[PDB]
DNA sequence: ACTGTCTGGACTGGTCGGCGCTATGATC
DNA sequence: GATCATATTGTCCAGACAGT
């Protein structure tokens, strides 16, 4: 069957037999210590220390203005 | 010691063309059968002449 | 610090003798050209120190048989 | 004696070779004259072979069709750079000095190098990068280490232009055309020495043999030329190649021999370079291709090379084949597994060819005397010393009487006989079986049913292959190794692909299920249709108006071995008590007592017990495909042969059952009464409110963005989610409301055909329509058609169906079934040509892998891919579920078979 | 040492059946 | 009229390459 974004079914296993180097939407599963995986907060705040955020990201609006240019 | 199903495919076949063209067989016959029916009743009586060569 | 072995995609990894080498190479009657390779830049090969020309014995986890014994052969980049 | 091939070396064609290998040479671009004979000096030469059937060769004296023929050769007024050559030839021109000739490197360089050149053994992949490192360390190179010459850098332009770049007294730089003459005269100065570090074999591959001066201008036999149906000669796009090639170089020769001026000769030159380059090539990047005077485009050398009708696909990996038929399929159930349906043309036309021994010389002047329009007969008689006589009806007597102990007849197609049957695609191992031939007055091909899932092939206008096989040993092969029964169980799971289906299935759920039962009659009736070789009935399970009557699993209890005692739970599961106590009392005893069986039987687990079925019902689990417990335990401990038997047997009384006893499906199937459509209708106005109260909560902002996700994909997964728990429902109040009395319902729960979702579908609801796994959105702005408002993200308007096929759906949700179907049928066309590709792709790159004797696979150069297949040495075949050996099973069968 | 860009190659197999095309502007 | 030389030269993935 063709077509979270795991790609999976025939493009993933084409994917796999042709050695990309980069695959389509690539997703890594990360396992925490005994000090994360109990808690929840814990473990959101290594998600979080994991996460790239970006300030274009937590931005809303975009204006360019011409006084301080 | 046991024969492989390729063994066996490759003695039954050295069989039948051996009989096509001379070598009479070693057990009787129904009057009637074709070559490969023949090496098929040979090996199934055990009295194949043909050995397999193995590496060692 | 965190050791390459401990992963548990990571089978054991040793390093043959000369001795278990020539033993390897007799058991299958093959030279050291038909090893399976494994480049000297690999973290496996740089945990255990070793260096191109010898062959590294891999005790991975095998789903039919529980444990396998796989052989490759340092070679350069 | 005979010899065989035993390696192939490659190289460069020298000129001094290709003048050697020339039986003539040729000038005129001409074929043909007005008469139609051959031109002296032309490319249709007898010197070169003879296509048309009156001509006689010249060079070997043999006619048409049986001469090979012989190559030619071309003398060009100047060299002309080999297109595929000549990006090599530029890497050579940035390796070498352009004065003394020798590499740019050092000598301890290229010492070292051919230390590791030694070193390193027959990988092709290290040779290329090694040669890749040499060419990157000597291009950077501007004095030559051995001469001290200045060197300029090359430039090259695609296909076969060189630039050098060169500066003049004035520091201006410039670049300076490289003439295929200059460049040829530079490659003659490379030593045999260097050739090793340019990747060139010294005595094989001389650089200066890339420019090529002399042409070779191929056979007569390789380029045919036919004659039309109008009187017109048809010649092939290398004549006409090569017909522009010599009349470029005869043009070229004239203005040299007349002292024309340099602007003359080079742009003769490039001309004549274009043509030979298309000639190698014709899809060279760069060029424009060449073409004919209709417009159509040539494929040269190249193209007939390459691709998927080239010579190396289209003739060499694959041809078509003789001693081969092909037709329609039409199913056979009174036929074994073993057997195919050949009919009586066809087998009057393949024959078998026989040699005439001392135990069938009887038979086969029989066949001789029948002649080839009688049945059993021949068609081709072969004598020892090998002249072939096609039997007609005035030799079919003298033939017949002349027969004798070492000729050969081709005889019809006889009961017995062994031939493959192939459907295309062949996409595993499994798709060509050897069948035994049985002969049928009709016309169409007949497969036996259990088969027909290995060859993925119905009986809608299904058209199969038959091939011959003509040598013993190919027969040999396929009646021991290709045989049907010996690929039962499928490689890829190591399950029963050989199996029931359909109707199979009914019928044993018929015949198994409680309360079933058949008098003297029927029971007699099927096991004579079956063939099973009961002399006498069992005793009778229990009377019913004075007359006996038989239980459907004794007469079930027959087809298993007598030894046979295995447990499990098949799909139709759903009151788990009884199953648990059945466990129970089996894990207790070991041998329940077959009363004490029967007082708690149940449908739902199947027990067999030395061979008899005290209770359970069969279905898909019990020899249906990937699921059949019963048939891959009788494959693996009692053989292929009785597993053959008893599939053909089960077959057949299945079929028996379901042919009178009444199998059929209705319009009242699908029926439902009033309380489960107003069920239906709770529901769809419940999943509507869901719908519209998101909507609501979307639009007012109170609703929340799901982690990483905003507004708009998170409410379209939400509203997706309650349809889904919509359709859930739905179907779970239509399984409610159809009982097991259902013939459909009957079929879907035991794995015959069909689905639940599908009896649902047909009854309670069609369910949301998706196009690429979310809801339908493609249409106008705003919204997927125009009998909704803009804007709308409901239910209805997004491709959610409410009635189901029996109510009949709105012309709207007709149209978003509609774009839901055009999805599946382009999805399932899309995938079908990349899982083709894909296979093609793994199949060449593991076409070299075998097990050797001592259980390692390795390559052909020698390198071990595996110590051990599978890393245990066991054939995925045989494995038991993908386990080495199943200890559970081994050890109850063992303990039942000491214990009883 | 990275990074975007130019260039090159392949795009499941098989079968049934048909339609249609493979010269021309000077020269005596 | 019947002949005759010539007849132009769509996407996606991966490897190599100037540019910073
Ligand atoms: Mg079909
Ligand atoms: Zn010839
Ligand atoms: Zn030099």
């Amino acid at each position: 069957t063709l077509n979270i974004n795991v790609t999976l079914g025939l493009p993933r296993i084409i994917e796999i037999v042709d050695a990309r180097k980069n695959p389509s939407t690539p997703i890594m599963t990360v396992y925490l210590d005994e000090e994360h995986r109990y808690d929840r907060d814990k473990a959101l705040e290594v998600a979080r220390r994991i996460e790239g955020t970006t300030l274009e990201n937590l931005a809303r609006e975009e204006t360019i203005d011409i006084l301080n240019m | 010691f046991r024969y492989t199903r390729f063994e066996k495919a490759r003695i039954i076949g050295a069989r039948a063309l051996q009989i096509a063209m001379g070598a009479p067989v070693l057990i009787d016959v129904p009057e009637g059968i074709t070559p490969l029916q023949a090496a098929l009743l040979e090996f199934e009586k055990g009295v194949i002449p043909i050995t397999v060569i193995r590496p060692s | 610090e965190f050791n390459i072995f401990d992963h548990v995609l990571v089978p054991e990894h040793r390093i043959l003798s000369e001795e278990e080498k020539e033993e390897l190479l007799k058991k299958y009657r093959i030279r050291i050209s038909q090893l399976p390779q494994i480049k000297a830049s690999d973290p496996a090969v740089v945990a255990l120190g070793a260096k191109p020309g010898d062959v590294i014995e891999i005790k991975r986890k095998s789903p039919t048989a529980g444990y396998y014994y796989y052989y490759r052969l340092v070679v350069e980049d | 004696m005979k010899k065989v091939i035993g390696s192939i070396e490659f190289g460069i064609l020298s000129p001094q070779e290709i003048r050697k290998m020339s039986a003539a040479e040729i000038t005129v671009p001409d074929t043909y004259d007005d008469d139609g004979y051959p031109i002296e000096g032309g490319l249709m030469d007898k010197r070169l072979g003879v296509i048309d059937p009156g001509l006689r060769c010249e060079t070997c004296g043999a006619r048409a069709g049986e001469c090979p023929g012989h190559f030619g050769h071309i003398e060009l007024a100047r060299p002309v750079i080999h297109v595929g050559f000549a990006k090599t030839i530029h890497r050579v021109l940035e390796s070498t000095c352009r004065e003394c000739g020798r590499i740019k490197l050092t000598d301890e360089e290229i010492e070292e190098y051919m230390q590791k050149f030694e070193v390193m053994g027959d990988r092709k992949g290290a040779v290329d990068k090694l040669i890749k490192e040499i060419h990157k360390k000597a291009k950077e190179r501007m004095v030559c280490p051995h001469c001290g010459a200045p060197q300029f850098p090359i430039k090259f332009e695609r296909p076969t232009i060189y630039w050098e770049l060169r500066k003049d007294e004035e520091g201006n730089e410039y670049k300076h055309r490289m003439m295929p003459s200059e460049v040829r005269d530079r490659l003659e100065k490379i030593p045999d020495k260097d050739l090793p570090l340019l990747g060139l074999h010294p005595e094989k591959s001389r650089p200066e043999w890339m420019v090529l001066t002399v042409l070779p201008v191929p056979p007569v036999t390789m380029r045919p030329s036919i004659t039309l149906e109008s009187g017109i000669r048809a010649e092939d796009d290398l004549t006409h190649k090569l017909v522009d090639i010599i009349r470029i170089n005869n043009r070229l020769k004239s203005n040299i021999e007349a002292g024309a001026p340099q602007l003359i000769i080079e742009d003769l030159w490039d001309l004549l370079q274009y043509h030979v380059t298309t000639y190698i090539n014709n899809e060279t990047s760069g060029v424009p291709p060449a073409k004919h005077k209709s417009g159509r485009p040539l494929k040269t050398l190249a193209q007939r090379l390459k691709g998927k009708e080239g010579r190396f696909r289209g003739n060499l990996s694959g041809k078509r084949v003789n001693f081969s038929a092909r037709t329609v399929i039409s199913p056979d159930p009174m036929i074994s597994i073993n057997e195919v349906g050949v009919p009586l043309a066809v087998a009057m036309e393949l024959t078998v060819p026989e040699k005439v021994t001392e135990f069938n010389y009887e038979k086969l002047k029989q066949r001789v005397l029948n002649g080839p329009e009688k049945y059993p007969g021949a068609n081709y008689v072969i004598d020892p010393e090998g002249r072939r006589i096609r039997l007609m009806e005035s030799n079919r007597e003298l033939i017949a009487e002349k027969l004798d102990i070492g000729w050969t007849v081709e005889r019809h197609l006889e009961d017995g006989d062994v031939v493959l049957f192939n459907r295309q695609p062949s996409l595993h191992r499994m798709s060509i079986m050897a069948h035994r031939v049985r002969v049928m007055p009709y016309r169409t091909f007949r497969l036996n049913l259990p088969v027909c899932p290995p060859y993925n092939a119905d009986f809608d206008g299904d058209e199969m292959n038959l091939h011959v096989p003509q040598t013993e040993e190919a027969q040999a092969e396929a009646k021991i190794l290709m045989e049907v029964q010996n690929h039962i169980i499928s490689p890829r799971y190591g399950g029963p692909l050989i199996a029931g289906i359909q109707d199979h299935i009914s019928g044993g759920y018929l015949l198994t299920r409680e309360g079933a039962y058949f008098t003297r009659y029927e029971v007699e009736q099927m096991l004579m249709f079956a063939g099973m070789d009961v002399n006498e009935l069992p005793e009778p399970d229990k009377y019913e108006n004075g007359e006996p009557l038989w239980s459907g699993k004794t007469i079930f209890s027959l087809l298993l071995p007598d030894d046979l005692t295995i447990w499990y739970r098949n799909k139709l599961c759903d009151e788990p008590e009884r199953c648990e106590a059945l466990e129970k009392l089996i894990e207790e005893k070991l041998i329940p007592d077959p009363e004490e069986v029967r007082k708690l039987a149940y449908d739902g687990f199947v027990y067999i017990q030395n061979g008899k079925l005290l209770s359970g019902a069969v279905d898909k689990k019990a020899y249906g495909r990937e699921d059949g417990k019963l048939l891959d335990i009788i494959v693996r401990e009692y053989g292929v042969e009785r597993a053959r038997q008893f599939l053909d047997q089960v077959t057949k009384l299945t079929i028996w059952v379901i042919t009178h006893k009444g199998f059929t499906t209705a319009i009242d199937d699908e029926d439902l009464p009033q309380e489960a459509i107003d069920r239906i209708h709770e529901i769809i106005r419940e999943a509507e409110e869901k719908v519209q109260r998101l909507i609501e909560a979307y639009k007012r902002g109170e609703l929340e963005p799901l982690p990483g996700k905003t507004l708009e994909e998170t409410l379209e997964s939400k509203i997706m989610a309650v349809l889904a728990e919509a359709r859930d429902n739905a179907g779970k109040v239509a399984e409610r409301y159809l009982g097991m009395n259902n013939h459909a319902v009957i079929m879907a729960k035991t794995g015959a055909r069909g689905k639940i979702l599908n009896i649902t579908q047909m009854a309670a609801m069609l369910g949301q329509q998706s196009i690429r796994g979310k809801r339908l959105y493609r249409g106008y702005r705003g919204r997927v058609l125009t009998h909704f408002k803009p804007g709308d993200l409901g239910a209805r308007a997004r491709g959610f169906v409410t009635n189901s096929y029996k109510s009949g759906l709105t012309p709207q949700e007709y149209f978003f079934h509609a774009m839901g179907g055009r999805e599946g049928l382009v999805d399932t066309a899309v995938r079908t040509a990349q899982s083709g590709y894909m296979q093609r792709r793994l199949i060449n790159a593991l076409q070299d892998l075998k097990v050797d004797y001592d259980g390692t696979v390795r390559d052909p150069t020698g390198i071990i891919v595996q110590f051990k297949y599978g890393e245990d040495g066991v054939d995925p075949m045989k494995s038991w579920q993908g386990k080495t050996v199943d200890v559970d099973r081994v050890i109850v069968r063992t303990l039942l078979k000491m214990r009883g």
